[PDB]
C-alpha cells in the first residue's frame, strides 16, 4: 500500500530526505491539501506537482585530478582525487586503477677474491663489478650495490709468517709489494651511489697467501648474517655474487691451522669491518650456509672461472636455489643470471584505507590480470612492471552527520601514490536557502516559510 | 648394551687446555693399565701455549693427573753454515697420543721449523714433531721426518715438488704391533698429504738432543704426485692399520683423505710400500668422508672390516631439503683375493649438525657374545646438542642398524663429548672391555665400565 | 696454481 | 775458514794411562766437532760426533768434552789398540776443516842407535854410481840427526833419509841414510864418515871407512 | 752393516784426468750427504766437497773448485770424484765419507783410494848387496839397497822369509821420479858368513825377481 516517505512524520523538506534516498519533496504551492509533500518522485509528478518544484538530490562522484598512468614524476594510481557528494543513508560507487610503474628494489653484494692467484683475474672481477653496477642500474632505478673482499684465514700455514717483513708485505720474497693478508673485509655498504662503487672497485689490489683453497665461505657467511653492516633492505630482492678462481675451504679444514671450534653462524664483523673470528673459528659447512642463506632470504651466485665451474656447479646442487656463472673477461654470462632473477620478481597491489570516518564504510570489487571481477576483494597479486589492475569501490554513509565535509585515503601498500576521496554530505534542499523569516501565512508566532509549509 | 652410564669416572685437566682432545690406554711392563691424555693447549712454564700430556692411573673416583714431562724449550743450531730453528709455541703437543708396549708417542702437529742461510731461508712452517717417552726408564726421544735444510728458492725452481715444509707430522698416528710408528702428515707435499713410517726402536737409537736434523735409516715416507685428484686432499688426516691382503707376514695401512678429488673424499688401503690395494670413494662432496677410519672384525669371520666416517654428510629429506647429520660406512672384507665392495651397512645420524661418525672406536667384544662391537661419536648429537656416543653390537650379518645403547654427554654445551674415543681394553680387570670418552671443550675425560 | 698463484 | 789447532802433535804414553787430546777452533763452533781415529796402515773410524756422542760400537773408554772453541778427546785406560793417529774435524761451517793430528806413541827407556856404515857394492861401482849407506837402528826416542863427511868436509846434497814406524816388538825406531854421488868423485876421496847425534849422548856416534883398505 | 767400497789404486799421468768411485754397501747412497776428503803425509786432511745424491746438489772448498767434480748415480749406488788437470799436488789418498745420524757429521769412511801422478816409465830395480867393512864384534849387520824403480811396490824378504827377525826394511823414498828402498838384517857373528844370507827383491810391475847373496869383502 503506502510508502515510507509519506508515513513518517516528515514536517519538512529536510526530514523528508532523512527517511530514505528514494524520497522527494514538492515545493509547488499549487499542490492541494490532500496531496503529501514528501513522497516518491513518481507520485509527485502524478499529482500535478511542477517538475521545477521537485527537490530530489542525487549522489555523484566527480573526478578532480585525473592524470594518466605512466609508461617507459610517475603516476601509478588513477584518478588521484575524487569529490563524493552523498545524501542521508545513500551510497555511491567510483573507480580506481593501479599500475606497477616503478622498478623493483634489488640488492647486489659483491665478494671479491683478492688472493694472489687473482693477480691475472683482477681486471675481470673489476670489469664484472662495474658492469653489474652500471647495467643493472639501467634495469632498475631502485638498485643498491656494495662489496667486500676476502683472502683466507691469516694463520700459519695459510699465512706466510717469515721473515718478519712478510707480514706487512706477503710478496716480500718476490721483491715486489702487495697488501697484508686478511680473512674477510667489508669495504662498501649497499649504496645507490654507483659511480662511487665503481671507483672503489677499481682501487682494489691483490694480497697473497700459501694454499690454493681460500676462505671465501667465511665471507659468504658473514655477508649473509651481518644485517646492519651489509645493509640488506627488508622489502628487496637479495643477491650475493661470489668470485674466485680456485677451490674453497670447507668445515673441518680449519684443523690444519689448529682451529677446531665449529662455525656459530653469527655475525662477527663490527667496528674495523674485518671478520674478527677468522683465526679462532672454523669455516662454515654447506648446511649452515644453506640455513642462513634461507633464513636471511639471500640468493647466492657463484661467479667462478672456467677451471672451477664444475666444482661450484656441484656445490650449487647441495645448496638449493644457488646458481653458477662463468667469471671471465666477458660479463654477459653472470649478468644474465641477475637479469633472469629480476625477470622472476612479482609484486602485489593491496589497497588500504586511511582516515575513514565512523559514518562511512566501504566495499570493493577487484579486477586483476585474470580479467574477472572478484567481489569483496581489494588486492591483486602476480604483477610485473607495466601490469595494471583495477578496483571498484562503493562508499555508504550512515545517515546524516553534522561534520558535513570529510576526506579519506585509499592507498596501495608499498606505493607512495594514493587516492584522496573528498566527501561532502548534502542533507538540505535548495529551497531552504530561501528561508523568508517572516511568517506571513502562519501568523501564530511560528516563524519562517520554506518550500511551501509552516512549522 | 652394558656400559654403565650411572657409575662414571671423570678425569680433569686445566682450563682451556683441551684436556681430552686425544687419549689412549697405556699398559706398563707390570701390566697395570693407565690412561694417557693429550691436552694440546696447555700453558707451558712461561705462560705460553705449548700443549701437554698427562698419564692417568686407574681410579674409580678419578681426578687430576700427573704431567708427563717433555722439553718445551726452543732449539737453535748453527751447523753446516746454516741456522736450524725449532719453535714450540702453539705446537699443540698432545693433539694426538698413542701407546705401544712401554712407549708413549705424543705429537705436536703444529711445531714450526725454519732454516736460515745468510739472507735466505727455508720458511718458518709447521713441519710437526712427535715426542716419544718411556715412563718406566725416563728415556725421551723425538721424531720429525719433514724437517729439511733446503732454501725457499730451490722449491720454486723445482715447481714445489717434495715440499714437506707444511706436513704437520703426527696430525694422526698409529703403531703396528711389530713397533712401526706410522704418522699422518696431511699438509705433506704441498697439502697433498703423506705418511711417515719408522720403527720405534730405531727412532730411539738414532736420536740425540741438539742435533735437530738426523737420519733414521729404517724410515719410509710415502710419495709425491702430480695427479690433480690428490691435490689439497689431506691424505693422512686419519690413519689406521689392519690385515686386508690375507698375508699375515705383511701389514696394511688405512689412510683417510677427506678432501680428496675436489672434496669428494676418499679412504685408501695400502701395503707397507705405500702401493694402493683399494680405494673407497666418498658419496657426497664436503661430507669429509675419511675424517675417521676404524679397523675391526665385526661379523666374527676372522677378517678385519673397515669403518669410514663422514661427519658432515647431508641426508635427503622431504621437499628436496638436505640435512647435515653425518654418516658411517661399514665395509665387510670378503674371502680370498677379492676387493672391498660397496658398503654392507650405512649408519646415519639423526640430529642436525650432530657430526655423527666424527669418531669410531672398536670396543672389542663388549657383551662377550663372540662378535666384536664398536662405538660411534656424535659430538654435537642428542636433542640438546651436548653430544652423544652410540654403541653398536656386531653380528653374523655385520652390524645392527639400531644402536644397543646411547651414552648422553654429562658435560655442558660445547664440550665436544665424543670427539675422542678408545676401547677394547679392560681397565678395572673385571673381564669386560671398557670405553674412554674425551670432552676437550670441557677439559675432561669420562670412563665407562662394562658390566655383566 | 698448485698454491695461491696464477696458472 | 776455521782453523783447527790440535795438541799435542804426539805423546809418548803407556798402557793403562788416561790421556787427553785438545783441539782449539779459531772461533766458537757450538759442539759441532767430530773425533776420528786412524790406526797404522788402516783407514778412518769415527769416534765422537757432535762433541760428546760416541759412534755406535765405539768403546766406553773414549769420551768427548768441551764448548765454545775448545774441545778434548779422552781415552781412559789405554788399550794396545789405541796407539794410533787421532784427528778433530769441525762442521760448524763449510768448508769443513781438520786438525793437524795427534800420534799416540809407546813410551820406553832411552836407547842409543847402532850405526853401521856400508861402502858401495862392486855391482854399483861397475855400473858407474856410488851410494854410501848408513843404518841407525833400534833407538829411542824417535828424534835423530845424521851428518855425512867426505875427507872431513860435511856433505849435504844427494842424501836420502828414511825412517821406520815404531817397532812392534821393542818399541824402538830405526833410520836409513843413503849418500849418492858420482863414482868419479867417490874415487877421488879416501875417508867416508857417518855421524849420528841422538839425545842418549852429548857427543855423536861416528862410523867410518877408508876407501880400499883390506 | 754400513760400508763404503772405493775403487782401487790409480797411477795416472800429469795433465790427464782421473775418476774415483765409492759404492754403498748395506745402504743406499741417496740416504745422506756423501763427502770426499784428501790426505797427504805432510799437508794432512783436506775436505774437497760433498754431494747429496738424492738431487745432485754439491758444495766445494774454493781450493778444489774447477779441479774436483763430485757426482753420483743412484741406479748403481755409487758416488764419484773426478780430478782434472792432474798435478804432483794431486798425489794423495782419497776418502769418501758419510755421517751415522747427524746430517752434518763425518762418521763412516771408505778404505781410501791412492792416486799417484807421475811421468815416469816402468823401471826394474837395481839390487845391491851391502856387506860390512874391514875382526868383528858379537853381532853383525848386513844390508840390501834397491834403487831406481817405478812404480811402487816392491816386496823384499831375507832368505825367502826364513829370516824375518832382526830385520828393518825402510819405506820407499822418491828421488828424480824413481823410488829407492833399503833394508838391514842383523844376526850373530857365528851365523855369518858361515851360513848363507841372501836378499830377495821382487818388482811385479817389471816382472822381475832378483836374489843377491851377501858376500864378505875381499882383499
Ligand atoms: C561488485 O560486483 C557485483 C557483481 O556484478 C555487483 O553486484 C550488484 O550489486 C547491486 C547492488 O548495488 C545489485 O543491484 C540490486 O539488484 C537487485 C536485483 O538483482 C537481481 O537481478 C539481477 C539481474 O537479473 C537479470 O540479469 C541477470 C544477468 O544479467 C540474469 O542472471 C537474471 O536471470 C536476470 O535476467 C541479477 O543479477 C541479481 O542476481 C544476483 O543477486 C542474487 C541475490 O542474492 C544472487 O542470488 C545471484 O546469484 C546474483 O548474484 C538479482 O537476481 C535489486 O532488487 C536491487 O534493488 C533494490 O535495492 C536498491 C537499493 O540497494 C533499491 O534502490 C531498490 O528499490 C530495491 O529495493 C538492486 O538494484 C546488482 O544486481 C548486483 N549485480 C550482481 C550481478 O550481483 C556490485 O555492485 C559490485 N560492487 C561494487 C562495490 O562495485
Ligand atoms: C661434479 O659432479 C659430477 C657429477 O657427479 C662429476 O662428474 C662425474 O664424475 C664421476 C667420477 O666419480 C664419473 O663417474 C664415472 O662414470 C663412468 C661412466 O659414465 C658414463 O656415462 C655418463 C652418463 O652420466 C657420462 O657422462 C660419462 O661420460 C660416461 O660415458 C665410469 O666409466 C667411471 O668408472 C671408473 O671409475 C670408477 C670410480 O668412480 C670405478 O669404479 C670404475 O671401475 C671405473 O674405473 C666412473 O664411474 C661420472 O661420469 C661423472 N658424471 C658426469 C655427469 O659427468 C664431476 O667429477 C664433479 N666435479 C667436481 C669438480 O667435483
Ligand atoms: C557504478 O555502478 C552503477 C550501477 O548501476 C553504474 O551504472 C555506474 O556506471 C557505475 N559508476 C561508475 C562511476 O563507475
Ligand atoms: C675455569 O674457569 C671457570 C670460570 O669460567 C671457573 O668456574 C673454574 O673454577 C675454572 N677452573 C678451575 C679448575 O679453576
Ligand atoms: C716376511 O717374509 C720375508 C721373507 O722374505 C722376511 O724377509 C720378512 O722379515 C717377513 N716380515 C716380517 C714382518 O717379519
Ligand atoms: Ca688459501
Ligand atoms: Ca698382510
Ligand atoms: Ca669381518
Ligand atoms: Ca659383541
Ligand atoms: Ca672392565
Ligand atoms: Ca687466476
Ligand atoms: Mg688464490
Amino acid at each position: 500500500g503506502p510508502n515510507i516517505c509519506t508515513t513518517r512524520g516528515v514536517s519538512s523538506c529536510q526530514q523528508c530526505l532523512a527517511v530514505s534516498p528514494m524520497c522527494a519533496w514538492c515545493s509547488d504551492e499549487a499542490l492541494p491539501l490532500g496531496s503529501p509533500r514528501c513522497d516518491l518522485k513518481e507520485n509527485l509528478l502524478k499529482d500535478n506537482c511542477a517538475p521545477e518544484s521537485i527537490e530530489f538530490p542525487v549522489s555523484e562522484a566527480r573526478v578532480l585530478e585525473d592524470r594518466p598512468l605512466s609508461d617507459k614524476q610517475v603516476t601509478q594510481v588513477s584518478p588521484q582525487r575524487i569529490a563524493l557528494r552523498l545524501r542521508p543513508d545513500d551510497s555511491k560507487n567510483f573507480s580506481i586503477q593501479v599500475r606497477q610503474v616503478e622498478d623493483y628494489p634489488v640488492d647486489i653484494y659483491y665478494l671479491m677474491d683478492l688472493s694472489y692467484s687473482m693477480k691475472d683475474d683482477l681486471w675481470s672481477i673489476q670489469n664484472l663489478g662495474t658492469k653489474l653496477a652500471t647495467q643493472m642500474r639501467k634495469l632498475t632505478s631502485n638498485l643498491r650495490i656494495g662489496f667486500g673482499a676476502f683472502v683466507d684465514k691469516p694463520v700459519s700455514p695459510y699465512m706466510y709468517i717469515s721473515p718478519p717483513e712478510a707480514l706487512e708485505n706477503p710478496c716480500y720474497d718476490m721483491k715486489t709489494t702487495c697488501l697484508p693478508m686478511f680473512g674477510y673485509k667489508h669495504v662498501l655498504t649497499l649504496t645507490d651511489q654507483v659511480t662511487r662503487f665503481n671507483e672503489e672497485v677499481k682501487k682494489q689490489s691483490v694480497s697473497r697467501n700459501r694454499d690454493a683453497p681460500e676462505g671465501g665461505f667465511d665471507a659468504i657467511m658473514q655477508a649473509t648474517v651481518c644485517d646492519e653492516k651489509i645493509g640488506w633492505r627488508n622489502d628487496a630482492s637479495h643477491l650475493l655474487v661470489f668470485t674466485t678462481d680456485a677451490k674453497t675451504h670447507i668445515a673441518l679444514d680449519g684443523r690444519l691451522a689448529g682451529i677446531v671450534q665449529p662455525n656459530d653462524g653469527q655475525c662477527h664483523v663490527g667496528s674495523d669491518n674485518h671478520y674478527s673470528a677468522s683465526t679462532t673459528m672454523d669455516y662454515p659447512s654447506l648446511g649452515l650456509m644453506t640455513e642462513k642463506l634461507s633464513q636471511k632470504n639471500i640468493n647466492l651466485i657463484f661467479a667462478v672461472t672456467e677451471n672451477v665451474v664444475n666444482l661450484y656447479q656441484n656445490y650449487s646442487e647441495l645448496i638449493p636455489g644457488t646458481t653458477v656463472g662463468v667469471l671471465s673477461m666477458d660479463s654477459s654470462n653472470v649478468l644474465q643470471l641477475i637479469v633472469d632473477a629480476y625477470g622472476k620478481i612479482r609484486s602485489k597491489v593491496e589497497l588500504e584505507v586511511r582516515d575513514l570516518p565512523e559514518e562511512l564504510s566501504l566495499s570493493f570489487n577487484a579486477t586483476c590480470l585474470n580479467n574477472e571481477v572478484i567481489p569483496g576483494l581489494k588486492s591483486c597479486m602476480g604483477l610485473k612492471i607495466g601490469d595494471t589492475v583495477s578496483f571498484s569501490i562503493e562508499a555508504k554513509v550512515r545517515g546524516c552527520p553534522q561534520e558535513k565535509e570529510k576526506s579519506f585515503t585509499i592507498k596501495p601498500v608499498g606505493f607512495k601514490d594514493s587516492l584522496i576521496v573528498q566527501v561532502t554530505f548534502d542533507c538540505d534542499c535548495a529551497c531552504q536557502a530561501q528561508a523568508e523569516p517572516n511568517s506571513h501565512r502562519c501568523n501564530n508566532g511560528n516563524g519562517t516559510f520554506e518550500c511551501g509549509v509552516c512549522r | 648394551l652394558n656400559l654403565d652410564p650411572v657409575q662414571l669416572t671423570f678425569y680433569a685437566g686445566p682450563n682451556g687446555s683441551q684436556f681430552g682432545f686425544s687419549l689412549d690406554f697405556h699398559k706398563d711392563s707390570h701390566g697395570r693399565v693407565a690412561i694417557v691424555v693429550g691436552a694440546p693447549r696447555t700453558l707451558g712454564p712461561s705462560q705460553e701455549e705449548t700443549g701437554g700430556v698427562f698419564l692417568c692411573p686407574w681410579r674409580a673416583e678419578g681426578g687430576q693427573c700427573p704431567s708427563l714431562l717433555f722439553d718445551l724449550r726452543d732449539e737453535t743450531r748453527n751447523v753446516g753454515s746454516q741456522t736450524l730453528q725449532t719453535f714450540k709455541a702453539r705446537q699443540g703437543l698432545g693433539a694426538s697420543v698413542v701407546s705401544w708396549s712401554d712407549v708413549i708417542v705424543a705429537c705436536a702437529p703444529w711445531q714450526h721449523w725454519n732454516v736460515l742461510e745468510k739472507t735466505e731461508e727455508a720458511e718458518k712452517t709447521p713441519v710437526g714433531s712427535c715426542f716419544l717417552a718411556q715412563p718406566e726408564s725416563g728415556r725421551r726421544a723425538e721424531y720429525s721426518p719433514c724437517r729439511g735444510n733446503t732454501l725457499s728458492r730451490i722449491y720454486v725452481e723445482n715447481d714445489f715438488s717434495w715440499d714437506k715444509r707444511y706436513c704437520e707430522a703426527g696430525f694422526s698416528s698409529v703403531v703396528t704391533q711389530a713397533g712401526e710408528l706410522v704418522l699422518g702428515a696431511p699438509g705433506g707435499y704441498y697439502f697433498l698429504g703423506l705418511l711417515a713410517q719408522a720403527p720405534v726402536a730405531d727412532i730411539f737409537s738414532s736420536y740425540r738432543p741438539g742435533i735437530l736434523l738426523w737420519h733414521v735409516s729404517s724410515q719410509s715416507l710415502s710419495f709425491d704426485s702430480s695427479n690433480p685428484e690428490y691435490f689439497d686432499g689431506y691424505w693422512g688426516y686419519s690413519v689406521a692399520v689392519g690385515e686386508f691382503d690375507g698375508d699375515l707376514n705383511t701389514t696394511e695401512y688405512v689412510v683417510g683423505a677427506p678432501t680428496w678429488s675436489w672434496t669428494l673424499g676418499a679412504v685408501e688401503i695400502l701395503d707397507s710400500y705405500y702401493q694402493r690395494l683399494h680405494r673407497l670413494r666418498g658419496e657426497q662432496m664436503a661430507s669429509y668422508f675419511g675424517h675417521s677410519v676404524a679397523v675391526t672384525d665385526v661379523n666374527g669371520d676372522g677378517r678385519h672390516d673397515l669403518l669410514v666416517g663422514a661427519p658432515l654428510y647431508m641426508e635427503s629429506r622431504a621437499d628436496r631439503k638436505l640435512a647435515e647429520v653425518g654418516r658411517v660406512y661399514l665395509f665387510l672384507q670378503p674371502r680370498g683375493p677379492h676387493a672391498l665392495g660397496a658398503p654392507s651397512l650405512l649408519l646415519t645420524g639423526t640430529q642436525l649438525y650432530g657430526r655423527f661418525g666424527s669418531a669410531i672406536a672398536p670396543l672389542g667384544d663388549l657383551d662377550r657374545d663372540g662378535y666384536n662391537d664398536i662405538a660411534v661419536a656424535a659430538p654435537y648429537g642428542g636433542p640438546s646438542g651436548r653430544g652423544q656416543v652410540l654403541v653398536f653390537l656386531g653380528q653374523s650379518e655385520g652390524l645392527r642398524s639400531r644402536p644397543s645403547q646411547v651414552l648422553d654427554s654429562p658435560f655442558p654445551t660445547g664440550s665436544a663429548f665424543g670427539f675422542s674415543l678408545r676401547g677394547a681394553v679392560d681397565i678395572d680387570d673385571n673381564g669386560y672391555p671398557d670405553l674412554i670418552v674425551g670432552a676437550y671443550g670441557a677439559n675432561q675425560v669420562a670412563v665407562y665400565r662394562a658390566q655383566p | 696454481x698448485r698454491g695461491d698463484w696464477p696458472c | 775458514d776455521i782453523l783447527m789447532t790440535q795438541s799435542p802433535s804426539s805423546m809418548s804414553v803407556s798402557l793403562g794411562d788416561t790421556v787427553s787430546i785438545t783441539c782449539h777452533a779459531s772461533q766458537g763452533i757450538s759442539s759441532n766437532i767430530g773425533w776420528l781415529q786412524q790406526k797404522p796402515g788402516k783407514s778412518f773410524m769415527g769416534l765422537i760426533y757432535y762433541g760428546t756422542n760416541l759412534v755406535d760400537g765405539v768403546p766406553s773408554r773414549f769420551s768427548g768434552s768441551g764448548s765454545g772453541a775448545d774441545y778434548s778427546l779422552t781415552i781412559s785406560s789405554l788399550d794396545s789398540e789405541d796407539f794410533a793417529d787421532y784427528y778433530c774435524v769441525q762442521y760448524a761451517q763449510l768448508p769443513y776443516t781438520f786438525g793437524g793430528g795427534t800420534k799416540l806413541e809407546i813410551k820406553r827407556a832411552d836407547a842409543a842407535p847402532t850405526v853401521s856404515i856400508f861402502p858401495p857394492s862392486s855391482e854399483q861401482l861397475t855400473s858407474g854410481g856410488a851410494s854410501v849407506v848408513c843404518f841407525l837402528n833400534n833407538f829411542y826416542p824417535k828424534d835423530i840427526n845424521v851428518k855425512w863427511k867426505i875427507d872431513g868436509s860435511e856433505r849435504q846434497n844427494g842424501v836420502l833419509n828414511s825412517w821406520t814406524d815404531q817397532d812392534s816388538k821393542d818399541s824402538t825406531y830405526s833410520m836409513s841414510s843413503t849418500l849418492t854421488l858420482t863414482k868419479d868423485e867417490y874415487e877421488r876421496h879416501n875417508s867416508y864418515t857417518c855421524e849420528a847425534t841422538h839425545k842418549t849422548s852429548t857427543s855423536p856416534i861416528v862410523k867410518s871407512f877408508n876407501r880400499n883398505e883390506c | 752393516e754400513v760400508q763404503l767400497q772405493q775403487s782401487g789404486a790409480e797411477l795416472v799421468k800429469p795433465g790427464a784426468s782421473v775418476k774415483l768411485s765409492c759404492t754403498a754397501s748395506g745402504f743406499n747412497i741417496k740416504d745422506t750427504y756423501v763427502h770426499w776428503v784428501k790426505q797427504r803425509p805432510e799437508q794432512g786432511l783436506e775436505w774437497i766437497g760433498r754431494i747429496d745424491p738424492a738431487n745432485g746438489y754439491t758444495k766445494y772448498d774454493p781450493k778444489f773448485q774447477g779441479k774436483a767434480t763430485i757426482t753420483a748415480d743412484t741406479s748403481s749406488n755409487t758416488a764419484y770424484l773426478q780430478l782434472s788437470s792432474l798435478t804432483s799436488e794431486d798425489t794423495a789418498v782419497y776418502y769418501c765419507v758419510r755421517p751415522l745420524y747427524d746430517y752434518y757429521a763425518m762418521d763412516y769412511w771408505g778404505q781410501g783410494t791412492s792416486v799417484t801422478v807421475s811421468s815416469a816409465k816402468t823401471t826394474a830395480p837395481s839390487v845391491y848387496p851391502l856387506a860390512p867393512v874391514c875382526t868383528t864384534g858379537s853381532s853383525v849387520t848386513l844390508g840390501c839397497l834397491v834403487k831406481g824403480y817405478f812404480p811402487e811396490p816392491v816386496t823384499l824378504t831375507w832368505n825367502s822369509g826364513s829370516l824375518s827377525s832382526g830385520v828393518h826394511t825402510f819405506p820407499a823414498v822418491l828421488q828424480s821420479d824413481l823410488y829407492t828402498l833399503s833394508s838391514s838384517v842383523t844376526v850373530t857373528s857365528s851365523t855369518w858368513p858361515s851360513q848363507s844370507i841372501t836378499c830377495n827383491v821382487a818388482h811385479p810391475a817389471s816382472s822381475t825377481k832378483v836374489d843377491k847373496k851377501i858376500e864378505p869383502r875381499g882383499p
